[PDB]
């Protein structure tokens, strides 16, 4: 008999430890092992062990924890993860809680009412082993939640009744073994979305009546009590936010038609004057966020207030109702009283319990802090995209669970699948604000840093995971205008390890350096905020790549050229995206990059800069010779001549785009003149026209991985933005030597066109 | 490898056929009597289709020889139940299974 | 970077030798390191000279000295008391961390490993005695235990030590089967797995299988289960591969650990009737009775309804018939002192044997059973419905 | 968008007053150890726990603000002074001075919200000429000979904030054409003026009364192995902010028109320089020959020459 282990100290301890092992082998979201453990112990033996009054106590706690871990912990953790995200639909059920009863001498009970909020769908697969090739066995084992609910309610009643009389043999031994597992099971049950209003009333009928908070309970019991009260207040804050959104729907519905009516009235009774065009510009410009900021300010005597004063009364009434529902001027009073009483009774150990108690007391006395911290995270969507948002939330929860568990092959594959799902969820396109509020980029960045941790340059564990993460981040930064700013902070980190993923022309997208370039690209504000704690780091990386041989091509079989042109191209491309935005050259960024590049001369090509190679002409001719002679390559592959040509073209393009300006400010500024003189001393003009005049062959198709006209296009851009064409002599010379053969080769085309 | 030992007759007149989702009540156990699976524990029956390749062969080819309301003991063989690899975690390799299959309803 | 200092005649005005007083704690710690490494090198030289071949016994083998040194070093690395002032406990923790770092950065863990290897080259205390002597053969066990305790204490609290020496886990788990220092090796493994997450990345399936074999050989020890829990979850994160390996190699056959079941309570009823045989006065050695059933559910709550009938013997001519103790799953026929029948099988010694009969079935409702018993030549017998 | 605006400018506009009553009914010994004393001991143990980086500790960041906001024609002035002293006694007899010292020492000289909150708490606990808390802090720093607190103060003073012109020029260039956000967050030019003034006001309150012992301890930490001159760090930061203001004047030298952003940056720089000057005055006040010689044998003269120049020209 299992109850006979009360006297046997060896078997009792061994079974307690084997229950702890059963719990720990499937504690996290590992369901393949729980699907075996359920039958390894039993289905109903868990109920019998949690119900039996005669238990050693160690076995009781073990069986309680085992039940929690193998039947409820997965969905409990999912709810705890997606508990601070207040995603609301726009259905008519949301507009049913606009009253949030606080008036007429009532406050209501926490957890009673309507949820109408986006929550993860719960489901538990049926444990069956005769069924060969089960579908996924991924959700959880099935358990009789209603029977467990009734059992735990009646057992909690019996337990509080027994503890009220202070018996000399509580269930399982000490009052700790009596209460802690039972209240933990009740807490996780209340968390996992059961105990509807009818049962929650009876549950409150043993802690509320003015009970369980009045007894002399030990520390691990009052800790679970504090967690329970914290959840009881979290659901109250959630109800507050739901009511806020419910009222806000109708309020903005009225305000939008009011402002449209006032705009139509202005359009009708225009009465053309000087201020009419100013009001028109104010209506056209001042995007909706600034418009809302202007139309919502009336707390003082008089300020910028629009015509609809009638809705101001409704807004003030709703705000007063909100403030009197909050902690400012009975659940909060009871919680604060219990906390101060527990603190005054005796000196309390367990600093975790002390911290929980004090944060609960602080949030009860504050009240508005929860709102000001949770309203930035709340978001209302629609009554049509509820299923898409549910799928998105499920995928995000799966990604978070994989982030919690360790990284492996299966975990990497599941994370890649989840990234694909959240990219194709069709809501990422529509609501980027919701993505930024959920913090998907933060979780993906944490996954990326966890993958990159362990090795700097020796080996990157779990490849292609950082790739999928970087691609997701690139797309997230691309479809936005402020998420680029939200990601700009992580740029300072990812620029440190941006060396990974390079030297491999298979991922022109996913790369940390490429996601940096995507965050900086097409944003003048971000390009200006990009100061120089990291431009010098990028220049140091460029110098290292131009000095060393990257130690990656010698293993593939390349002839080990004394410089790396595959990483230099990427570094120069990032510098170009950072220095040239929206068609204009950022002055300070261009100046500082020119300073760094002239202070470190090895960033340029060895055949162009230095006491060795003559210049860009001979450099590119040697590159073409190497591209033509296959004896200097690696036996999809990296053409070394094409790589050198693209590196030099990217360097020339970067210099041309970091040129001061189109002479607008250069006609009056001396620093621009000095920068232009430095660029001219770096790159001569005869060099430029000689490299322009190559007369590339025009083909029976050929390969586009050789000398492409993009190089000469970059050369023309540099000549236009640095030297320019102003004298008839040089204009005609360039037209005769470089432009005429290329124009003739482009005109010599009838049907076979493969090089656009 | 599949057999059947009648524990309680089930009138021997109504038999399952291909294309039906039969309702079953079984309690499995290993060769040494150690129970590894059951259906009366979770208080719910087991609805499975015959000839759809969803349950093990030792179960379906043994249930196809029973009657409505009949109780039988179905013995298996590793090569007909799980093979030389077994079920990872619960069933050991080369394990002879024994099921107390009670037929509930025919659909 | 190694700028080798050279004493030259000229010298330059850029030396600038500033001083740092080398706090007494660190100074004493370093002197202890020096004394311990000297004594351990002496012991290693002696043990190697004894092990490579037979040699003269006029060597330095300070058995009691190294025993006392280990007993002092264990107390030196002893953790502070939990029932102490908080600030003093934190100061003692910082001092212990500093001592562990200074011992690690001077190559002491590898020295302890070499000593453990040179002590493990011998098989038993009797095998070591005839090579080293009576006192050494008697104290070899204590020296090995103290060495393993010191190795565990050197890495109990620190994290860098485990993250550095974790490469020796293969040697640790291979020596785990020495049948002598299993407790010490298991404690070292647990304390290196509970802190360093890098150690869990080098634990392959072979190591887990060897740990489970240790659990299968040395018996039921909760330290093995704690090590397995640490392997499953290190720091708030799970290792799916290790969890699957544990679930696959620990409970496939259910013989490694205890099992549980939920059985029914059975009771044994009987009339006040006793049947015994002897020479002389007998009771005709022939009896018979009948049996009917009114209502019997096949499954009351969760399992098969236990229902057997038969004849049970006693302990000679005394009450309290066969059975394990009471109240168990032992009805009739579940032991050698009882013989029962349930409708389809025969129970004698908790081993059911199947039988053949027209319309064979369990003891369902409206079933007429008849039990007869001849005592001398034949045995009991049953007839169902005639 | 309406909900975002409501969260931004409708709720957090000072709609509650509960710090005083909270501190009161937390210090009330309902009956041992008071709840406030237990909380202070918890924070002290957390700050004394050996770590490598000071954690965020939202609990501490939320309770230090409460304990700091709880604090704060002759008879009414004396009575309000007595009430301030009573509140400081109530929330410092439980070891809050030691808590602030430990929280400052357990930051390694890293500017953060924890350090900002603990500096605000130190200010609210040393407001006025409170000598009891100063003596408690000095006795603690003498009984626990630690250089961590002093080197953390030195690092904070060395890397708190300095006015820069490049960020201001970039902000002007951005606001010249970009109207997408108008850059309402006027930052990155003077990072944490609030934190800098709070640190220097904490130092000023540490040297508020003419404590010769504390004024000499802030210069030469006798009894410790290594000493750092807080006076020299302060005069170096004064020189830095003087150079910054001089460069800002050289920028705004010629146009004779000061926009709102320039006016706000100038006001912040003036406030920071005024707080630094007040800290120096509290350092040198009284016949403190040591600090007088320390300030006379430094670059304070170059700093004050530059200050006189910018004063004349800007006025």
């Amino acid at each position: 008999d299992i109850l006979e282990l009360t006297e046997q100290e060896e078997l009792l301890q061994f079974h307690y430890h084997t229950l702890r092992l059963y719990s720990a082998v499937c504690a996290l979201g590992n369901h393949r092992v729980a699907h075996a453990l359920c039958s390894h112990v039993d289905e109903p033996q868990l109920l019998y062990a949690i119900e039996n009054k005669y238990m050693p106590g160690l076995l009781r706690a073990g069986y309680y924890d085992l039940l929690i871990d193998i039947h409820l912990s997965s969905y409990a953790t999912a709810r705890l993860m997606m508990n601070n995200e207040f995603i609301v639909p726009m259905t008519e059920e949301t507009k049913s809680i606009t009253l949030f009863p606080d008036e007429n001498k009532k406050h209501g009970l926490p957890g009673i009412g309507l949820s109408t909020s986006l929550r993860p769908r719960m489901r538990f697969s049926s444990p069956s082993f005769v069924s060969i090739s089960n579908d996924c066995y991924q959700y959880s084992p099935e358990f009789p939640l209603d029977i467990l609910k009734a059992k735990t309610i009646q057992m909690l009643t019996e337990a509080v009744k027994e503890g009220s009389l202070h018996a000399r043999d509580p269930v399982g031994g000490t009052t700790e073994f009596l209460f802690v597992p039972l209240i933990k099971l009740f807490y996780t049950l209340l968390i996992m979305g059961i105990f509807h209003n009818e049962d929650l009333k009876h549950i409150l009928q043993l802690i509320e009546p003015s009970g369980l908070l009045q007894m002399k309970l030990p520390e691990p019991v009052k800790l679970q009590m504090c967690l329970l009260l914290q959840y009881l207040c979290d659901c109250q804050v959630r109800h507050r936010i739901e009511a806020i959104v419910a009222f806000s729907d109708d309020f903005v519905a009225k305000l939008q038609d009011n402002q449209r009516f006032r705009y139509n009235e202005v359009m009708q009774a225009l009465n053309m004057s000087a201020a009419l065009t100013a009001r028109k510009t104010r209506e056209f410009r001042s995007p909706p966020q600034e418009q809302i900021n202007m139309l919502l300010n009336f707390k003082d005597d008089k300020s910028e207030c629009p015509c609809p004063e009638e809705i101001r009364d409704q807004l003030l009434d709703f705000h007063e109702d909100l403030m009197t529902h909050c902690g400012i001027e009975s659940l909060q009073q009871l919680i604060s009283e219990t906390m101060v009483r527990w603190a005054q009774e005796s000196v309390i150990e367990d600093p975790e319990l002390v911290r929980a108690m004090f944060v609960l007391l602080h949030r009860q006395y504050d009240g508005i802090g929860g709102l000001v911290r949770a309203l930035p995270k709340t978001y209302t969507i629609n009554g049509v995209s509820v299923e898409d948002t549910i799928n998105l939330l499920a995928s995000l929860g799966q990604i978070r669970s994989l982030l919690s568990v360790r990284m492996g092959k299966e975990e990497e594959k599941l994370m890649i699948r989840g990234l694909g799902d959240i990219m194709n969820n069709k809501v990422f396109y529509q609501h980027p604000n919701l993505m930024r509020a959920l913090g998907m980029h933060e979780t993906v960045m944490e996954v990326m840093v966890n993958v990159l941790g362990g090795g700097e340059s020796k080996e990157i564990t779990f490849p292609k995971m950082v790739a999928n993460c970087c691609r997701f981040l690139c797309y997230f930064c691309r479809i936005s205008r402020q998420n680029q700013k939200a990601m700009f902070d992580h740029l300072s980190y990812l620029l440190e390890n941006s060396s990974v993923g390079l030297a491999s022309p298979a991922m022109r997208g996913s790369t940390p350096l490429d996601v940096a370039a995507a965050s900086v690209m097409d944003n003048n504000e971000l390009a200006l905020a990009l100061r120089e704690p990291d431009l010098e780091k990028v220049v140091r990386y460029l110098a290292g790549c131009g000095l060393q041989s990257c130690q990656m091509l010698v293993s593939k079989g390349y002839p080990d050229i004394g410089w790396n042109p595959v990483e230099g191209e990427r570094y120069l491309d990032f510098l170009r995206f950072a220095v040239f935005c929206n068609g204009e050259s950022v002055e300070e960024n261009a100046n500082v990059v020119v300073r760094l590049l002239i202070r470190r001369p090895e960033c340029f090509g060895p055949a162009l800069r230095g006491e060795g190679g003559n210049g860009l002409l001979a450099a590119m001719e040697e590159a073409i010779k190497i591209a033509e002679d296959p004896s200097r390559d690696g036996p999809d592959t990296i053409h070394m001549g094409n790589a050198i040509m693209t590196f030099y073209a990217a360097l020339i393009d970067l210099l041309g785009r970091c040129a001061p300006e189109m002479h607008l400010i250069h006609a009056g500024k001396g620093e621009a003149i000095r920068i232009r003189s430095i660029l001219r001393s770096l790159i001569p003009l005869g060099d430029l026209v000689g490299v322009i005049s190559i007369a590339f062959q025009m083909p029976e198709p050929d390969m586009s991985a050789g000398f492409c006209p993009d190089h000469k296009a970059a050369m023309v851009l540099f000549l236009d933005r640095v030297y320019g064409i102003e004298v008839q002599d040089f204009l005609l010379h360039l037209l005769e030597v470089g432009f005429l053969p290329d124009l003739r080769a482009a005109a010599s085309l009838d049907t076979a066109a493969l090089s656009x | 490898g599949v057999e059947i030992e009648t524990i309680s007759p089930g009138d021997g007149r109504t038999f399952p056929k291909k294309g039906q989702t039969c309702v079953v009540h079984y309690t499995g156990m290993l060769q040494n009597g150690k129970k590894f699976d059951s259906s009366r524990d979770r208080n719910k029956p087991f609805k499975f289709r015959i000839g759809k390749q969803e349950v093990i062969k030792g179960f379906e080819e043994g249930a196809a020889q029973m009657s409505l309301g009949q109780r039988a003991k179905l013995t298996c063989t590793p090569d007909v139940a799980y093979g030389a690899t077994g079920h990872p975690g619960v069933i050991p390799p080369n394990a002879t299974l024994i099921f107390d299959v009670e037929l509930l309803n025919l659909e | 970077i190694q700028r080798k200092a050279i004493m030259h005649h000229e010298g330059h005005m850029d030396d600038g030798l500033n001083l740092s007083r080398s706090q007494h704690e660190e100074s004493r710690t370093a002197r202890v390191i020096r004394s311990t490494v000297f004594l351990f090198n002496r012991f290693i030289r002696g043990l190697d000279a004894l092990s490579k071949k037979v040699k003269l016994p006029t060597i330095d083998l300070p058995i009691e000295s190294v025993s006392l040194s280990l007993q002092d070093l264990i107390g030196y690395f002893h953790p502070p008391d939990e029932h102490l002032e908080h600030e003093d406990k934190q100061n003692r923790l910082r001092a212990l961390k500093n001592r562990q770092n200074l011992f690690q950065e001077e190559g002491m863990i590898n020295l302890v490993l070499e000593c453990i290897d040179r002590l493990h080259v011998y098989s038993s205390a009797a095998h070591f005695a005839d090579v080293a002597g009576r006192e050494a053969g008697e104290s070899w066990k204590s020296i090995l235990n103290s060495l393993y305790e010191l190795l565990a204490a050197l890495i109990r609290g620190n994290r860098k030590n485990c993250a550095q020496f974790s490469g020796s886990l293969d040697w640790l788990i291979s020596r785990l089967e020495r049948l002598e220092a299993s407790s010490g090796i298991l404690e070292v493994l647990h304390c290196v797995l509970v802190e360093s997450p890098e150690a869990l990345n080098i634990i392959k399936e072979g190591h887990i299988k060897s740990i489970i074999s240790l659990l299968d050989k040395h018996g039921r020890n909760h330290k093995v289960l704690d090590v397995l829990c640490s392997l499953c979850v290190c720091h708030g994160v799970a290792v799916r591969s290790n969890q699957h390996l544990i679930c696959d190699n620990l409970l496939p056959g259910r013989d490694l650990l205890l099992q549980t079941r939920l059985v029914n309570h059975v009771s044994s009823m009987r009339p006040n009737i006793f049947l015994g045989v002897s020479e002389g006065s007998a009771q005709y050695k022939k009896w018979y009775y009948e049996l009917m059933v009114d209502h019997t559910e096949p499954f009351v709550t969760a399992e098969a309804t236990h229902l057997r009938v038969g004849w049970a013997s006693t302990e000679g001519y005394s009450p309290y018939p066969g059975g394990g103790e009471e109240w168990g799953g032992n009805g009739v026929g579940d032991d050698l002192f009882s013989y029962g029948f349930d409708g389809l099988h025969l129970w004698s010694g908790c081993i059911a044997r199947t039988v053949s009969s027209p319309n064979q079935h369990l003891l369902r409702t409206d079933d007429v059973i008849s039990c007869c018993l001849d005592l001398s030549a034949p045995s009991i017998s049953f007839r169902i419905n005639g | 968008l309406f909900l975002q605006g409501y969260e931004k400018s409708w709720i957090e506009t000072e709609e509650h007053y509960f710090e005083d009553k909270l501190i009161e009914d937390l210090a009330k010994p309902g009956a041992r150890v008071d709840p406030l004393h237990q909380l202070i001991l918890l924070f002290s143990r957390t700050a004394l726990t050996e770590k490598c980086k000071l954690e965020e500790d939202f609990l501490y960041m939320a309770y230090a603000d409460i304990m700091a906001k709880s604090c704060h024609s002759f008879e009414e002035k004396e009575m309000e002074k007595q009430k301030l002293l009573y509140q400081q006694a109530r929330l410092h007899d439980r070891g809050a001075a030691e808590m602030v010292l430990q929280t400052i020492s357990a930051s390694k000289g890293e500017t953060g919200p924890m350090v900002a909150a603990t500096l605000k708490l130190g200010i609210a606990i040393l407001n006025g000429g409170n000598s009891t808390v100063q003596q408690k802090m000095l006795d603690y720093l003498k009984e626990k000979k630690d250089v961590g607190f002093f080197q953390s103060l030195a690092g904070l003073m060395q890397s708190c904030s300095v006015l820069d012109l490049n960020a201001f020029e970039r902000q002007n260039k951005a606001e010249g054409l970009g109207m997408v956000t108008e850059e309402g967050s006027g930052e990155k030019v003077l990072q944490d003026d609030e934190f800098t003034c709070d640190l220097f006001r904490f130092l000023q309150l540490l040297c508020e009364g003419h404590n010769s012992d504390f004024q000499n301890y802030l210069r030469t930490q006798t009894g410790n192995n290594t000493t750092v001159n807080i006076i020299i760090s302060t005069v170096d930061y004064l020189l830095r902010v003087q150079e910054s203001i001089s460069d800002f004047y050289w920028y705004y030298s010629g146009k004779d028109i000061i926009d709102e952003q320039g006016q706000r940056n100038f006001s912040k720089a003036i406030q920071v320089a005024k707080q630094v000057f007040n800290t120096l005055t509290e350092y040198i006040q009284g016949p403190c020959t040591g600090n007088q010689q320390s300030l006379a044998h430094s670059r304070l003269w170059d700093a004050v020459v530059g200050f006189l120049h910018v004063f004349a020209h800007m006025q």
